[PDB]
RNA sequence: UGCCUGGCGGCCGUAGCGCGGUGGUCCCACCUGACCCCAUGCCGAACUCAGAAGUGAAACGCCGUAGCGCCGAUGGUAGUGUGGGGUCUCCCCAUGCGAGAGUAGGGAACUGCCAGGCAA
RNA sequence: GCUCAACGGAUAAAAGGUACUCCGGGGAUAACAGGCUGAUACCGCCCAAGAGUUCAUAUCGACGGCGGUGUUUGGCACCUCGAUGUCGGCUCAUCACAUCCUGGGGCUGAAGUAGGUCCCAAGGGUAUGGCUGUUCGCCAUUUAAAGUGGUACGCGAGCUG
RNA sequence: UCCUCCUAAAGAGUAACGGAGGAGCACGAAGGUUGGCUAAUCCUGGUCGGACAUCAGGAGGUUAGUGCAAUGGCAUAAGCC
RNA sequence: GGUUCUCCCCGAAAGCUAUUUAGGUAGCGCCUCGUGAAUUCAUCUCCGGGGGUAGAGCACUGUUUCGGCAAGGGGGUCACGACUUACCAACCCGAUGCAAACUGCGAAUACCGGAGAAUGUUAUCACGGGAGACACACGGCGGGUGCUAACGUCCGUCGUGAAGAGGGAAACAACCCAGACCGCCAGCUAAGGUCCCAAAGUCAUGGUUAAGUGGGAAACGAUGUGGGAAGGCCCAGACAGCCAGGAUGUUGGCUUAGAAGCAGCCAUCAUUUAAAGAAAGCGUAAUAGCUCACUGGUCGAGUCGGCCUGCGCGGAAGA
């Protein structure tokens, strides 16, 4: 059941994402397959709380952004050096 | 007392403190000791937490340390003036930056493991944290 | 029982890619072969690289080994 | 024009290694002999001369295979010029530039001139 | 033809003492005091292995850690070299409290007398002699106690030397 | 006094009684040219011989060597005959 | 040490090299006046450049932790054959780090060259006349040294002072704003400010703080208080309270000195069951004993333990 709530990117770069998380939200990313890699914002808190348990890495997941559903799998994420936060997550479309 | 042997130099710069520590996982046990704060942690100090840890789990478990010391530093002796080159070599220190992972440890539970680690970081300078071995 | 030093020898690209020099001018002062000469281009005893011929000066990367090269176009 | 072959290059690991297959009409290699030319700090090993029996074993060329090397994004991160701020032996904000490693993936080449054989 | 190596080489040719000292300068540069700093020192706190009949925290508390004071030993050379007399003693003091006594309390491995430790408290009080220039210290005998420090290591236009 | 590295902040230069080491030569060949050659370290077999002499094969591709400390360079070898 | 009238223009340095030289001096750098010269020079855009610094990495030179394979080494079964191992361990493989004197990678800036527009009193270069200066200081950034101490000391680069008044930081060369030709009882602003001293909001909207925090200080400690994301148990009725229960061998074999649950070898059994463990605290030489784990009944609705943090409290003693 984990479905992830996103939205498409606007602006890109480091102040933009330092902005982004500094407003309870950070950066990822989904490419794989012949399409054009998407960049995604979602939000922070619905993720720390769905990817505690260990099984949140084993199976597909769902993105719905903008009305669309695209099925992905965690590849690569990026923890907070020394706190509890995500910077980014890697998704290859399954 | 940890320490190098027949290292290069007997003396190295100063240098700075500056940046973001690398080995911010747990690679070895099941739970860990992060480094909060900035600094650095003398020889002395990493052998008196080890052996906080090593009593408090009874030698159960096992014990990894993730710092090494291999930095000298010197000072001078009392009634010293300025000059007159650069001091002599006394104690070996390992630079500490945010999300270092000082000490790992695993075969124990995690009750018994949140107080040996507190026993430990009660005797280091540096503000420290508890961590768990994520899955990926 | 420090203390010693020697004076600095000034090595270093005297020229740079994309100017004009005249012949026999020094383009680059080194102690090894860190380029080699090139097109139009001399190699001294202590493998100074100077300018057998006029025009612009540029470098590049050739052969197997991926090793630096100068050469002069007559431009 | 094509499959081939040899030489001289461009280009230089997407071009290099490992495993399997494939080639003797020419060419190439191995190969016989060496009294003479030539050489071994001893040896026809290597170099050189007189040959072409035999062979494609080795080497070399080509094909296949990703088992390695190699190349490699997007995004993020580190760092950083300029101007400001802070609980200022370290950081943050606005703007500009933007890695390294890693990931998806790519990948077991391409090309110019000359000469020779076969089919055209 | 020169370790003219003090290596741009003042002569071919050259070591010391001055508390009997002198002159020109310098706080550009030391010694006393101030200032900055706080390694060291002193004081307080954190963790707690252990000791304490068993019981870490009555009382001590190793291995380590974090602070405060500017009371020692230090670092620097900012002030003073057209001069700030620098150890003790005497006389006269004044302030801080990290309290020696007296006052009020908690805990105690506090039966009582007598203690141990910590908290609040600076109102007042807080020795005399022998030895030494001594501060200090040892010693003798008293007291409720003979407190620790700052004040140019208080005080020589107040005294002594 | 001179040489090499770092400090030195990716041109040059850049101080300290800052951190490390060297030189006051050598060579008529160790120079010039022509021709030829390509190491260290490991594995296997083999008298003395043994971990480590020399021989043969294999992996390796310069960790070797370069008259002298260090840095840079060196397969067209600047290395060896 | 001192060096005597006035006005106008420009305007430094405290660096390098050498010096019986270090507080002197010479050349150069920097200043001034004159003369002659090229879109000479500067900023910006674009283009052509070589770096090995920050960062990163561990192929190499060193260093470092763990696991495996493990040649080899010791003790042991063997009859010149040969074998095992509770035990030492090379080289390699996988993972994790570190380096001014490590680099299989590699910026931003800076620097050199070329083209172009605008702008600048030729701001550039060469030659000539005259100099001063060669004690620098603090601040930001990158460092060595020291204790990542010093208004310490030694370098690189920029700023200010020196040689710059004015406003601001209570006072305060070097900090922030800003470069004073003279006059004006004119206006608008910068940093910083607007309750009074003291010029200007007792201005507006939404929050926080109870501490005189604001208006010094850490490790560490705590039902201070605000917000956020969750999680366990909850009218088949939770949490705290209230009259209740908490027993039988397990005085154990074990080191029988007694540990019997309250020193440990040890299992961590088993019945009544609305319900209980062969044991968490206090207390005995051990006993005993008193509580809590857990379980009934009434009222009865929320309650409980952690993470993220905003602002506060203690820690906090000097003449």
């Amino acid at each position: 059941m984990f479905t992830i709530n996103a939205e498409v990117r606007k602006e890109q770069g480091k102040g933009a994402s330092r902005r982004l998380r500094a407003a309870n939200k950070f950066p990822a990313i989904i490419y794989g397959g012949k399409e054009a890699p998407l960049a995604i914002e979602l939000d922070h808190d619905k993720v720390m709380n769905m990817q505690a348990k260990a099984e949140f890495y084993s199976e597909v997941l769902t993105i719905v952004v903008d009305g669309k559903e695209i099925k992905v799998k965690a590849q690569d994420v990026q923890r907070h050096p020394y706190k509890p936060k995500l910077q980014h997550i890697d998704f290859v479309r399954a | 007392m940890l320490q190098p042997k027949r290292t290069k130099f007997r003396k190295m710069h100063k240098g700075r403190n500056r940046g973001l520590a690398q080995g911010t996982d747990v690679s070895f046990g099941s739970f860990g000791l992060k480094a909060v704060g900035r600094g650095r942690l003398t020889a002395r100090q990493i052998e008196a937490a080890r052996r906080a840890m090593t009593r408090a789990v009874k030698r159960q478990g096992k014990i990894w340390i993730r710092v090494f010391p291999d930095k000298p530093i010197t000072e001078k002796p009392l009634a010293v003036r300025m000059g007159k080159g650069k001091g002599n070599v006394e104690y070996w220190v390992a630079l500490i930056q945010p999300g270092k992972v000082l000490y790992e440890m695993d075969g124990v539970p995690e009750e018994l493991a949140r107080e040996a680690f507190k026993l430990a970081a009660a005797k280091l300078p540096i503000k420290t944290t508890f961590v768990t071995k994520t899955v990926m | 029982r420090n203390g010693r030093d020697s004076e600095a020898k000034r090595l270093g690209v005297k020229r740079f890619g994309g100017e004009s020099v005249l012949a026999g001018s020094i383009i680059v002062r080194q102690r090894g072969t860190k380029f080699h000469a090139g097109a139009n281009v001399g190699c001294g005893r202590d493998h100074t690289l100077f300018a057998k011929a006029d025009g612009k000066v540029k470098f590049e990367v050739k052969g197997p080994k991926n090793r630096k090269f100068i050469s002069i176009e007559a431009e």
